[PDB]
């Protein structure tokens, strides 16, 4: 969990006023609960983290080297065409995953703000909207047989678009 | 009978369920998101050691 | 439920089951047991005001008259007793009216309890492979030879000799 | 791939070579542990896919299909074994291996890389079936069953092989993903419309369309057990495959080449639904229902979208699963009363309380109850169709409410009314069939727990 | 209940639709009458309080419509209580005789049955709106709001005649049931002192006495109401139950008197339904399955 | 464990009557109680003024 | 008064041939019972019949099965009014529906193609 | 599966049924609503909804 | 097991054809009426009451008891919609075009006295309600850089 | 509160007694074989009423076609114990 | 009431409930002074009120709300704040009403100057 | 367990409504032989009317009562 990635703003918490004379039984079932339930839920899990300690091991984040892009592949020759197309998918997996992330993201603060979503959950919103323009220019109406040529003639049918409102 | 039917049929899966959340739920970003809590003026946040003033006079 | 109805029923059953309705529906419309006492007796007033006519074409004419006004007059809305059709038991244990047959194929484990049961069930059937033959015959020989039939039954006219027919109305299911 | 046909080649002399006492025993304990072994392809930790050899290959696509087919094998085995009981041993080992080439044959269409392989295999599933449904069926119209399937089939293939052909000269392979890395765009000419209509209609024959669902039903009605869970479950499914392996040279063709077929699919579902509702015979009540819902797999290939797709293969593998178990399910009945008619037998659930369950679930399912992957395919198929155009949406809640109608006819003029206290014939529950519908069920709630292994290649 | 909780989760976009919110406003108000009219001349205890419970449904529908979520649930919360209770003390009253629901087969339940009929009366006083037995809390605020917000001046008026049908079945149910002579079979094995039944609904009662109190004291202010009106609309809940009471009275004294029985299409409309099933029930399936027959498997499949 | 009874009124114990009592009792005790303390609930608490009996000096209106 | 209809028929207590005498009606009741009876007897000489280990057929049922499933096309015969119900049920619904998604779909089209349309959100199809 | 409890009653039978029929009706409408959310949110949870 | 001779045919064109159709569906001669000959399959098979099975007797002790019909009775060719669980044709006390009429009337006059109250409504004589900020403009979305068309709320 | 079961003799008690209640014909002189029109000389519409008071006091329904043929207390007597499945 | 007097005698001269504010305000007030806000933003979104809420009453509900939290185990002990609340609501209400007539007086104005 | 029946010669249509009907039916000339069957309601702990109020005003005394007592109490606690 990286609080960068995961923001998780922080807690103001108030101090609790009594402001009468008669108890609070949350208060006293909290301390049963601690004494009852976390005491020996902890201890089982300080011995079973023991355990991992004592015979630990390592795992790796698996690194992709950049392989030529479909660009300057060649109109035919498929040893290349593969490289590309299994990049394509990678990137598009991995993209996948930032927009849930994104989304996961927008919902702690709605859920968060409760009341003032509309007023303190802006940047958020703003940061969805982003990525969903994104998402749609990069892979929105390519289709189940969906591939790297296909978002290249998107890509292509969008730009001379583009140029000919840039001339005019 | 009520007090072995407690201890079989609430700790065991209370002891469970404590585990699961603690070591499952809460070291992960957002399975447990919490809403805000209501603050009013005289309400000394803990946090920081904080006080935020009261209200204006009231008409009356 | 014991009888089959007859090829056609006569004016007077015709007349009996009308009355019958219509002092059911009298039950159904007045809550009050002397409400329907008294429109009961000003019904069967109204009734023996033509018992001792005769003319058939005026009665059946009365009759198509009275089961219109019966019709115009009816509770839409009768008591039924609960388990008769129409009633909220009406075949409700048919659940549980399970037949005989289905312990011919129960497991001897689970027949080794109730054996003295079993046991009268094995010469209940003994009394059935014998008296299977003869209640044919007491057909076949008190057959109608000139084409009519209906649905009747005799009885057994010997000692020893069973009513045909037999084993499916003995051998039911209990109501409960 | 070679691991899972090797053995499967091999359990024909153990089936001709085994003692007349052992053979069923034998032969399915194997395939189960063929079974067992068929979970190698789900080994997929990347992105890339498998090619063991320039002749096989597997795929998100293909590795489910393959695996309920080596599934379906022991689960035949068993259900074919109370009938042709009394038949002789040579006749019964004639039986087994009819089954077993079947499976091997599916397993190499399903692996197949090449058009032309698929062809070849995709139409020699025709021999066993046929043998086995004029061999082994009980009426005598199963030879007209015969005769449409085996025809209406080759009429929709050969065009098909023709097309083959042409692109086989016009580029010079019909492998796979070769065709995908160099494919072109077309010209919408008349000969290239003509050329969709050929590579489609074998397939869309193969699925049930509205219009030539004529062999199915028949097919089923006159075919034994085992016929009919293949073809329900895996022969229905050869031809989804196809078009999903074809559709991606037709481009950009189907945009509008598609309509025709879109529309039949979504108003034969609507009339095939409403004969699940006065159809007399069982079996040719849950063909319909077979076919109502290829109707959707067939519109999801059409409109080519990611979850379209998705939940094409979902409800293709879930409703093989539950189309066996229901004919299975009525052939239990069958075994026991020789007659189709459903309304003949009723007030069951009172001498047979657990396939009441059974019967149940599988109705639970096929009326698309959540959690379930009939559920999770029908609900991506209507709203990748509700994006395609928002008033589909009516044809799909008709077709909902008809299927929870007839589900239900289906469950209650058999288990829920009064016995037919007549009936002496009612042998209690096997044993064995009680296991066939455990292990029918039993991997559907586990498919409904890890999804992930059933949503194709788009996810 | 289960809509109206999707309703009150979907509250947040149904605050700005005016053709959502009207046509909750003027659907839910066609049920509060069109049921309660049905239950005025039902002979069932079961169908009475299945046509109340559709009633009170209408009544949610409608302070759905006016928004009023968080007062359409606080309903949903406190109508349980009795209207579990009711059905709790019918099937008391059945299974102590054979199994007969018809209330014109009993009676004397005051004497013959204290509990069942003790606590019947508390269900039916909170399900009126007695004024605090867990139906004033609710009933009286959506009773006042309907009238207080710009609304449609024809559900303003069915919805208090319903109000007003409810307390006049549930005086049916008092009279037929708990105040008239033993109309019932001579044979008498009546017992209800088994705990299994009287704790339950000794446990539901308290609950539709006090429940109401302890929710509304306790929960947050989500809604300002209005309690600035003329006493005309603060009290005319009470005022149109009362009414209702006494005209059912009336009208029930009348069953007596010697007075036959002339039947009425008024009445045989609220007593088959408004022929809605009679009718619906009979025409589409014979369509439907018409053309399921002749046309697709016949016409189509079988023949073309 | 009772006795039939046949066209008579049948023995009634005491704890079903007893029982019944007491929560009807106890219900209006509770109306009681409230109907005291609360009665604004159910009569008013908040006049409603008599428009017109305001003067044009207030919701100023110019002659 | 009553009004017959095909779906609340007329009772028995209001049709005329009740409550008819005549001997070409009584005759025909009790022919009609004679036969009721006669099937009646053949059956329960089967219900009841001991060594009896099959369940019993319905000739009956097995002539509706048949009738309904298989002597249809064997008695078919092409007519007007026949060929045209079957024409109208298989295309006109289809060429009504495809009009329906067609305009749609040109409309939405067009609408697209424009940019005069809000795809917001919009990220998964 | 409640109201069907006595399997014999041919009239609970047809009540379950009807509620059965009922329920899809609306269950049509309850999936037009997902679909519609499904595409323009791109999600089903009250959270996204809301915006 | 069955016959050609057992089965049902084509449409009977002679008495010597009705003859045996009625005999061997088990009907007399008579009450035997075919279906008329609209090329539709029906052939031979009996022309029945449309009849539903409620209509029939409660009280008999049937063989199918469910369906309420007998062993070898000729059966409905629509029976599968009168099976008793679906189609009633049992009359009613009320009729067919009354009852319509009195349903359609009811839902119609409400419907129209809905529109009615719709457009002559009923409220309550007061202004708008007033929030401070610009009727809450920030809170309310807004925007925070942009400034809103600024409203007042006067006193009284 | 599950009733008690009946018994032969009870059910000749209850009809007895409700014979002895009726009042038109009856001079409270009823043997178990009081045939109704021979011995009491009673109208088929007496009979109808008969039957009917019996159904009111026993909680069903008797059908037409069987109780146009009940004309003794003991005849009904047996009816009843075939429909209620008594000594077991 | 203003329904009939609206609906069947004159329903020029009866306002409309959408249209109050419609007059100018100060037609007849010389320095019409504000309505006064004595509950800040922050102070009012803190509390995690509600957008139906936050209006000119939102202290006292404020004081309620903290009153309420405090003193919790024991409720009914938020009758004296509850009761200035709904006081302040039924002023508000009372200030809603004279708008109210002051339109109609004015509807009366312009019919009486023609 | 032996059940009994209590005798006939008790159940008499005196002092009931049975009586008012029996004069009506004689006003018009008839007679209701089954009245003396209906008779054994009307009659006994069945006997007497029950009243709206005397259903809704059930527990009232008691409930009165407490309720008075408490209010002393509170007065006094202050
Ligand atoms: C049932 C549906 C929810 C079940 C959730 C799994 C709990 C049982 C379990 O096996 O926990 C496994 C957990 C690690 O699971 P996970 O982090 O998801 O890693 C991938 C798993 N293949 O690691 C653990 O083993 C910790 C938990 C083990 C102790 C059992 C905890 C019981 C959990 C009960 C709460 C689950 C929610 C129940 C909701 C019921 C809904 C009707
Ligand atoms: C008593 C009943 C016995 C049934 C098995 C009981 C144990 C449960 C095992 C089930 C779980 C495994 C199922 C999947 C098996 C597929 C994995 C596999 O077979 O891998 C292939 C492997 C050959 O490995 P390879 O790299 O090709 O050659 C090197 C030779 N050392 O070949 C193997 O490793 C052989 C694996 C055996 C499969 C059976
Ligand atoms: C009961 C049903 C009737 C059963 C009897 C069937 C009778 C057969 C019909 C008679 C023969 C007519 C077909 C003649 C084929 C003409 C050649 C052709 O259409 O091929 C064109 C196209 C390739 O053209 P292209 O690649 O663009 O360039 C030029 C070629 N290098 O390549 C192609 O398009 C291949 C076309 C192959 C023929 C397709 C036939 C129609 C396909 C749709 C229906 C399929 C169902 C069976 C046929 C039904 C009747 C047509
Ligand atoms: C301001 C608004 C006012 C207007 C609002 C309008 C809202 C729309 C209303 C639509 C609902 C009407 C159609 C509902 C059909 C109900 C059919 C039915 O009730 O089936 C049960 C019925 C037996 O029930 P019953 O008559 O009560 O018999 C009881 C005997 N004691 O008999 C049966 O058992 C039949 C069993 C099923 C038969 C097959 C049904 C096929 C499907 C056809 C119905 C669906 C058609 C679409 C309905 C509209 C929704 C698009």
């Amino acid at each position: 969990w990286d609080k960068d990635v995961y923001p998780e703003p922080p807690s103001r918490t108030p101090a609790p006023s009594p402001q009468t004379s008669l108890p609070n039984p949350i208060t006293y079932l909290t301390k049963a609960y601690d004494l009852v339930v976390d005491w020996p839920v902890t201890l089982v899990r300080e011995f079973i983290e023991r355990q991992h300690a004592k015979n630990r091991t390592y795992y790796y984040h698996r690194q992709y080297r950049r392989v030529p892009d479909i660009t300057e592949c060649k109109e035919g020759d498929v040893l290349c065409i593969y490289e590309a197309e299994m990049q394509w998918r990678r990137d598009f997996k991995v993209d996948q995953e930032i927009m849930n992330i994104i989304q996961e993201r927008l919902k702690a603060c709605q859920q968060r703000e409760g009341e003032n979503y509309q007023q303190n959950c802006a940047k958020e919103l703003e940061q969805f909207t982003k990525v969903t323009k994104a998402y749609q220019d990069r892979y929105l109406d390519l289709g189940a047989y969906y591939s790297a040529r296909k978002c290249l003639a998107k890509q292509k049918q969008r730009m001379l678009e583009e140029r000919k409102a840039a001339r005019q | 009978r009520s007090s072995l039917f407690a201890v079989s049929h609430v700790l065991i899966p209370m002891w469970f369920v404590h585990y699961y959340v603690k070591y499952h739920m809460a070291t992960k970003p957002y399975t447990i998101v919490s809403s805000k809590p209501r603050i009013f003026p005289g309400d000394t946040i803990l946090e920081t050691g904080e006080v935020i003033p009261p209200m204006r006079d009231f008409p009356d | 439920a014991f009888c089959a109805p007859p090829a056609y029923l006569t004016h007077q059953q015709k007349v009996l089951r009308l009355y019958k309705r219509a002092l059911r529906h009298l039950e159904s419309w007045c809550i009050h047991r002397d409400k329907y006492r008294y429109f009961a007796c000003l019904m069967r007033a109204r009734f023996e005001e033509h018992k001792n006519e005769k003319d058939m074409m005026r009665a059946t004419q009365l009759l198509r008259e009275a089961e219109e006004e019966f019709w115009q007059n009816q509770h839409p809305q009768p008591y039924i007793f609960p388990d008769s059709p129409g009633g909220t038991s009406f075949e409700r244990y048919e659940c549980y009216k399970v037949p005989e047959w289905c312990l011919d194929y129960w497991h001897p484990s689970e027949k080794a309890m109730y054996p003295d049961y079993f046991s009268k069930r094995e010469q209940w059937k003994k009394l059935r492979m014998e008296s299977w033959d003869r209640e044919v015959k007491q057909l076949q020989e008190e057959t109608s030879p000139d084409g009519i039939m209906t649905e009747a039954l005799p009885p057994a006219r010997r000692e020893g000799d069973l009513p045909p027919l037999w084993w499916h109305i003995v051998t039911r299911p209990r109501e409960r | 791939m070679l691991k899972i046909i090797l053995p499967s080649l091999m359990l024909l002399p153990l089936t001709w070579l085994s003692s007349p006492k052992k053979t069923w025993t034998n032969v399915t304990s194997y395939s189960f542990l063929i079974s067992l072994t068929s979970l190698t392809l789900l080994w997929q930790t990347d992105e890339n896919y498998k090619n063991f050899s320039n002749m096989f290959s597997s795929d998100p696509l293909s590795t489910p299909l393959i695996i309920l087919t080596a599934w379906l094998l022991p689960l035949m085995l068993m259900a074919s074994q109370n009938h042709l009981k009394k038949d002789n041993n040579v006749l019964q080992k004639l039986y087994i291996s009819m089954l077993i080439s079947l499976q091997i044959l599916l397993i190499m269409t399903f692996s197949a890389t090449e058009l032309i392989m698929f062809y070849i295999l995709f139409e020699a599933t025709l021999i066993p079936t046929l043998i086995i449904i004029t061999r082994w069926g009980n009426q005598t119209e199963r030879l007209n069953a015969g005769i449409y399937f085996l025809f209406y089939t080759l009429i929709g293939s050969i065009p098909l092989l023709i097309a083959l052909i042409l692109i086989q000269n016009h580029v010079g392979t019909l492998n796979l993903m070769i065709l995908s890395f160099t494919t072109h765009t077309l010209d919408a000419s008349w000969s290239n419309n003509l050329l969709w209509l050929a590579c489609m209609m074998a397939f869309l024959i193969k699925m049930p369309l509205y219009g030539v669902h004529l062999w199915l039903p028949k097919a089923h009605v006159e075919a034994p057990i085992a016929g009919s869970m293949i073809l329900a479950a895996i022969l229905l499914k050869l031809g989804s495959y196809g078009m999903i392996r074809i559709s991606i040279i037709l481009d950009p063709l189907t945009k509008y080449m598609a309509y025709p077929f879109i529309l039949l699919s979504l108003w034969g579902m609507i009339m095939t639904s409403s004969i699940c509702l006065r159809q007399t015979d069982l079996k040719s009540l849950i063909a319909y229902s077979s076919v109502s819902h290829m109707a959707l797999v067939i519109a999801s290939i059409m409109i080519q979208t990611p979850w379209s797709f998705m939940g094409a293969t979902m409800l293709m593998i879930a409703h093989g699963l539950t189309s066996s178990l229901l004919f299975c399910l009525a052939n239990s009945n069958y075994e026991r009363i020789h007659s189709r008619t459903m309304i003949m037998a009723r007030g069951l659930q009172m001498v047979f309380p657990l396939m009441a369950t059974w019967w149940l679930m599988a109705s639970l399912a096929n009326l698309a109850l959540p959690p379930s992957i009939n559920l999770m395919g029908e609900l991506f198929i209507t709203m990748s169709l509700f994006s395609w155009s928002n008033f589909t949406i009516i044809l799909m809640g008709i077709n909902i409410i008809i299927t929870g109608m007839y589900s239900m006819y289906m469950i209650i003029t058999t288990q829920r009314g009064k016995l037919t206290n007549h009936m002496i014939n009612l042998q209690p529950s096997h044993t064995r069939e009680l296991t066939l519908m455990a292990l029918h069920m039993i991997p559907l709630i586990l498919l409904t727990t890890s999804p992930k292994l059933i949503t194709g290649l788009t996810m | 209940v289960a809509g109206i909780f999707l309703l009150v989760r979907f509250h947040p976009l149904t605050t700005n639709n005016n053709f959502i919110l009207t046509t909750m406003l003027c659907l839910g108000a066609l049920t509060t009458l069109f049921t309660a009219i049905c239950a005025l001349t039902q002979n069932d205890i079961k169908k009475i309080i299945a046509f109340s419970t559709s009633s009170q449904l209408g009544l949610m529908m409608v302070t759905l419509g006016m928004n009023q979520p968080h007062l359409a649930f606080l309903h949903i919360c406190t109508h349980a209580f009795f209207k579990a209770m009711l059905f709790m003390c019918s099937g008391s009253i059945i299974h102590s005789l054979a199994d007969e629901q018809d209330i014109r087969k009993m009676g004397n339940i005051t004497k013959i049955m204290p509990f069942t009929s003790s606590c019947l009366v508390i269900g039916s006083l909170a399900l009126t709106g007695m004024p605090f037995l867990t139906g004033f809390y609710s009933k009286d605020l959506i009773i006042e709001a309907i009238n207080t917000c710009n609304t449609n001046a024809w559900a303003l008026l069915i919805t208090l005649i319903a109000t007003s049908m409810t307390a006049m079945y549930s005086m049916r149910i008092i009279y037929f049931v708990t105040m008239t002579k033993p109309r019932f079979p001579p044979l008498i094995s009546i017992n209800e002192n088994d705990p299994d039944l009287m704790n339950p609904i000794k446990r539901l009662a308290f609950g539709s006495i006090f429940a109401g109190f302890v929710i509304s004291y306790n929960i947050p202010p989500t809604s300002i109401p209005v309690l600035t009106m003329p006493w005309f609309l603060k009290t005319t809940a009470l005022i149109i139950s009362v009414l209702g009471f006494l005209i059912a009275l009336e009208l029930n004294n009348l069953t007596m008197k010697l007075s036959m029985n002339k039947a009425n299409p008024y009445s045989s409309f609220s007593t088959l339904l408004g022929f809605f099933p009679s009718i619906i029930h009979r025409i589409t399936p014979m369509k439907s399955l018409n053309l399921s027959l002749k046309t697709s498997l016949t016409l189509l499949d079988l023949i073309w | 464990h009772i006795q039939p009874r046949y066209r008579e009124f049948p023995q009634l114990t005491r704890s079903q009557v007893i029982q019944g009592e007491f929560l009807s009792s106890l219900m209006w005790f509770w109306i009681l109680w409230r109907f005291w303390h609360d009665s604004d609930a159910v009569l008013g608490h908040f006049s409603y003024p008599d428009p017109s009996q305001w003067t044009d000096e207030e919701l100023g209106i110019p002659p | 008064k009553y009004k017959p209809a095909p779906l609340a028929t007329l009772p028995s207590t209001l049709d005329p041939a009740e409550y008819d005498v005549s001997p070409e009606t009584r005759r025909a009741q009790v022919e009609r019972l004679s036969i009721r009876a006669r099937l009646k007897r053949e059956y329960l000489l089967q219900y009841n019949d001991p060594k009896r280990v099959s369940h019993i057929e319905d000739p009956a049922l097995i002539r509706w099965t048949y009738a309904r499933s298989a002597n249809i096309y064997p008695n078919f015969r092409p007519t007007p009014k026949n060929s045209l119900l079957g024409a109208v049920a298989g295309f006109g619904p289809l060429i009504f529906w495809y009009y329906v998604f067609k305009t749609d779909r040109d409309r939405k089209e067009r609408l697209i193609q424009e940019g005069k349309l809000d795809r917001k959100f919009n990220i998964s199809y | 599966l409640l109201i069907g409890w006595w399997y014999g009653r041919t009239d609970a039978n047809t009540a379950a049924l009807q509620a059965i029929l009922y329920n899809r009706i609306g269950d049509i409408g309850f999936i037009l609503a997902m679909v519609w959310f499904s595409l323009n949110m791109n999600s089903w949870e009250l959270q996204q909804i809301m915006f | 097991h069955m016959t050609k001779d057992m089965l049902p045919g084509s449409y009977p064109r002679t008495p010597e054809e009705r003859a045996a159709a009625a005999k061997k569906y088990n009907m007399r001669v008579e009450d035997y009426e075919p279906y008329p000959d609209d090329g539709m399959g029906y052939g031979d098979y009996p022309m029945l009451p449309n009849r539903s099975q409620h209509e029939r007797d409660p009280w008999y002790q049937w063989d199918h008891s469910e369906l309420r019909m007998n062993w070898g009775e000729p059966i409905h060719w629509d029976l599968d919609m009168y099976i008793r669980n679906r189609v009633d044709t049992s009359p009613t006390p009320v009729s067919w075009d009354v009852m319509c009429k009195h349903l359609f009337g009811f839902v119609a006059f409400m419907v129209f006295m809905f529109w009615v109250g719709h457009v002559f409504p009923s409220y309550q004589p007061v202004g708008p309600k007033q929030y401070p900020y610009n009727n809450l403009y920030l809170e309310r979305g807004g925007d925070p850089t942009k400034e809103p068309e600024p409203v007042v709320h006067y006193d009284i | 509160s599950d009733a008690p079961p009946l018994t032969l003799d009870g059910i000749k008690d209850r009809v007895l007694y409700v014979l002895k209640l009726y009042d038109k014909i009856d001079p409270e002189k009823l043997s178990v074989n009081s045939h109704f029109m021979k011995d009491l000389g009673l109208d088929s519409l007496d009979q109808v009423e008969i039957i009917m008071a019996m159904e009111d006091e026993f909680g069903f329904e008797i059908p037409d076609i069987d109780a146009e043929k009940l004309m003794c207390p003991q005849e009904i007597v047996d009816y009843i114990a075939d429909k209620k499945d008594v000594y077991e | 009431a203003h329904l009939t007097r609206r609906y069947l005698w004159d329903a020029s001269v009866e306002p409309d409930p959408e249209k109050i504010p419609s007059f100018p305000p100060d037609l007849g007030f010389p320095e019409r002074k504000e309505r006064v806000m004595v509950a800040t933003q922050q102070e009012m979104m803190d509390a995690q009120l509600t957008l139906q809420q936050r209006d000119y009453c939102a202290h006292y509900l404020i004081r309620l709300l903290k009153c309420k939290r405090d003193s919790f185990p024991n409720f009914l002990a938020c009758k004296h704040e509850q009761h200035d609340w709904d006081y302040c609501e039924h002023l508000d209400y009372v200030k809603r009403m004279k708008e109210f007539e002051r339109e109609r007086r004015l509807l009366q104005r312009k019919k009486r100057r023609a | 367990g032996k059940m009994e029946l209590p005798d006939y010669r008790q159940w008499k249509i005196e002092g009931t409504p049975l009586e008012t009907v029996q004069k009506k039916l004689a006003a018009r000339g008839l007679r209701d032989p089954w009245a003396r069957n209906e008779a054994w309601r009307y009659m006994g702990g069945f006997a007497g009317n029950i009243t709206f109020p005397s259903v809704i005003l059930k527990g009232f005394k008691w409930g009165f009562a407490a309720f008075v007592v408490a209010l002393g109490a509170e007065y006094f606690l202050d």
